[PDB]
């Protein structure tokens, strides 16, 4: 059994989705909102 | 990719279309399966010279793909290109379905021959008894007492009695074989009043199948025939185990129905 | 050699921003959504829309 | 080397009474050979690409004379003798341009099962290369979305060849649209707006479109009869196709199936 | 037994080759080998699965993609559970979900 011939060869899923939405996004708040204040 | 030139109205070109159409049907022939059938309209056309092939290469490319009947209208309608062949895993496919329709046909023509009959395309019976010649000088007598059944065939049954196999008890034990798969009455005392005057006409007429068929078969006056025939040859010692077999095996009615054919 | 496959998602993915704008915005200009798109044309923004 | 084509075939000689002996004359290659694809006698080629050629500008000038049904018994025949894994020319200056050009009528053709099953042929000869394959695929690409204008501007910014009665196919199956797309929920266009929409000035041919379809000729006005009001508030439909839905419940319900 | 292995084996390089056997594939009469042991079956539906993939995807096989991965099982991913979970999921990207 399982012969499966090879034509080629929590802790994580929570995280995955706030990987998901949370992926690419200024990473480092701290300074952001601080050079907005006098900006904006 | 020879499938384009299908339209060149010239009788030539369809001929070197069918040149490509033997050879070469195990790989375009997944090509031309369903997209273009044509071979109606050649087959069907006053172009002749290239028709004949034609249904041949539709039966096998339509016998693949379910269209069996489709392929056995043009398997009756190709020729003499067709059967040409026995040597090939082809003729397997096209006389599973002729004598299929064949037999289940006469069946039907077992109920009612008479009026609205076969209008056989001359091969659907001529590989019949082409192939039960086959059957008659290919040794095998097994089969040769099978399909004159198959073929519900009363005289190429009682043909079969005279072949390159002899009668010691051949076509004789026969009956003692479909006696058992005997289906009705209607086919099985057809056979059995046939069978039983050759046996009369055999060299030495077996006695008690001649009553045992007579007694399945309803005859009160043919075994006073052939009771006059061992009253006239004169031997009682051979006129017993037809008459014994007689009171034993029949009844009252039956009896008491053949004493006025005997004593008259 | 799924490439012949991945070439054509431009379509969806443009379907995917104008499914994302019109639901998300109202009353909105089409000499906006071809900058907010990056599409360099208002005048096909007219024809994508 | 039985030639008997070598004086006419690249002068011009529109449907003159040269297609003829043409034809003929490609009768006359079947009587010494098929056009197999010959798998013995790979040096034996004048059947091959001596053949190949005098049927590929065979199916060069039956677009010429329109010649559609034809053409692609042809093109066909040209798609299965490139099917061949003898070696050959890889291509020549005309496989792209004969190839993608079926590609181009098959685009034209409104077959699109049939414009994607061919991609197998080609995969590096997509993007990363050949220009001119890169044109009718983005062409057609640019088919799928709103993209018009783009389109419009590929009509006429051909770097291949003539291209031009495939455009005409492109320049219809496009008017067509457009005169589908006066047909949306729009507001009153004038007679500029929508009249420069396809590539016209003013002829009558707004008249035709205006009187093809709505959007009525008027005081510079297209008429909107946005109704879409009809169809809504059926019951009877769902009482008459839930109601059998309700009985297919109650079969593999309680009775044993 | 041959209903079954003789058409993943013919589709094999005929997926690789752009050769008509797709709609030969269509109108094949073979399309069911009737229980086939659940790997050559298992995977047959993905083999059926970039037919309609290349020959564009309406929504039509992802159920087919998604069955051919649910009856695929446990050795490794790398075999072509990789190309299913790739695939499967291309397809409905195409859609837009």
């Amino acid at each position: 059994m399982s012969e499966k011939k090879q034509p080629v060869d929590e802790d994580n899923w929570d995280d995955d989705n706030v990987e998901d939405d949370f992926s690419n996004q200024l990473r480092a708040e701290l300074e952001k909102h601080g050079y907005k204040m006098e900006t904006s | 990719g020879i499938i384009s030139l299908l339209d060149e109205d010239e009788p030539q070109l369809k001929e070197f279309a069918l040149h490509k159409l033997n050879a070469v049907v195990n790989d375009f022939w997944a090509e031309i399966s369903e997209s273009v059938d044509k071979i109606e309209v050649l087959y069907e056309d006053e172009g002749f010279r290239s028709r004949q092939f034609a249904a041949l290469v539709a039966s096998k490319v339509f016998y693949h793909l379910g269209a069996f009947e489709e392929s056995l209208n043009y398997a009756l309608g190709a020729g003499d290109l067709f059967n040409v062949n026995d040597n090939s895993e082809y003729v397997e496919t096209i006389i599973a379905k002729c004598i299929d329709h064949y037999t289940k046909q006469c069946v039907e023509n077992a109920d009612l021959p008479e009026g609205e009959k076969k209008p056989i395309d001359q091969r659907l019976e001529g590989i019949v008894n082409k192939m039960f010649q086959r059957c008659l000088d290919d040794h095998k007598y097994k089969q040769a007492i099978g399909i004159a059944l198959e073929t519900r065939r009363l005289d190429v049954f009682e043909k079969t009695i005279l072949e390159s196999n002899d009668v010691p008890g051949m076509l004789a034990y026969s009956l003692k074989l479909c006696m058992s798969l005997m289906q009705n009455k209607q086919f099985r005392n057809k056979v059995l009043r046939v069978l039983v005057k050759i046996y009369m006409n055999l060299e030495k007429p077996d006695f008690i199948n001649v009553c045992q068929c007579l007694i399945f078969l309803d005859d009160p006056q043919a075994v006073s025939d052939i009771l006059e025939k061992l009253v006239k040859e004169d031997n009682l010692l051979m006129a017993y185990q037809i008459c014994f077999d007689l009171y034993e095996s029949a009844s009252q009615q039956f009896l008491s129905s053949v004493i006025q054919n005997l004593r008259t | 050699g799924t490439y012949t496959l991945i070439i054509r998602l431009r379509h969806n993915v443009i379907k995917t921003g104008v499914r994302m704008i019109s639901l998300s915005y109202s009353r909105i200009s089409l000499a906006d959504i071809a900058q907010k798109l990056q599409l360099d044309s208002p005048e096909d923004a007219e024809f994508i829309v | 080397m039985y030639e008997q084509l070598k004086g006419e075939w690249n002068r011009k000689s529109p449907n003159l009474s040269k297609c003829g002996e043409e034809l003929g004359r490609l009768k006359l290659v079947l009587l010494e050979l098929n056009f197999l694809p010959t798998t013995g006698t790979k040096l034996t080629k004048q059947q091959l690409i001596l053949a190949r050629d005098i049927l590929e500008i065979g199916a060069q000038w039956s677009i010429l004379r329109k010649d559609i049904p034809s053409f692609e018994r042809y093109m066909a025949q040209l798609k299965c003798y490139y099917f061949d894994y003898k070696e050959q020319l890889p291509e020549s200056a005309y496989m792209h341009q004969l190839l993608g050009l079926n590609l181009l009528f098959l685009l034209s053709q409104n077959r699109v099962a049939e414009f994607h099953t061919e991609l197998e042929r080609l995969p590096a000869k997509d993007i990363q290369t050949n220009v001119y394959i890169k044109h009718p695929v983005s062409l057609e690409q640019y088919l799928m979305e709103g993209s018009y204008n783009k389109v419009f501007l590929a009509k006429g910014n051909i770097p291949a060849e003539s291209y031009t009665f495939f455009i005409d196919i492109l320049l219809d199956t496009i008017r067509d649209e457009i005169a589908g797309c006066i047909e949306k929920a729009y507001e009153k266009i004038l007679f500029t707006e929508a009249t420069r929409i396809l590539f016209f000035n003013t002829p009558k041919k707004m008249t035709d479109y205006a009187k093809k379809r709505g959007w009525v000729l008027g005081p510079n006005n297209y008429y909107s009869f946005a109704s879409q009001q009809q169809k809504p508030e059926d019951t009877t439909i769902p009482s008459t196709e839930l109601a059998k839905q309700v009985i297919e419940y109650a079969r593999q319900l309680e009775m044993i199936v | 037994d041959g209903q079954a292995t003789l058409l993943n084996l013919l589709l094999r390089n005929y997926l690789h080759y752009s050769l008509y056997d797709q709609a030969e594939k269509l109108v094949s009469k073979s399309v069911f080998p009737e229980q086939a042991n659940n790997n050559e079956w298992a995977r047959y539906l993905y083999y059926t699965g970039r037919i309609k993939a290349i020959q564009l995807e309406y929504s039509e096989a992802r159920r087919t993609m998604t069955n051919a991965l649910r009856k695929a099982p446990q050795h490794t991913a790398v075999g072509f559970k990789q190309t299913v979970h790739k695939l499967l999921i291309v397809v409905e990207l195409l859609l837009g979900e």
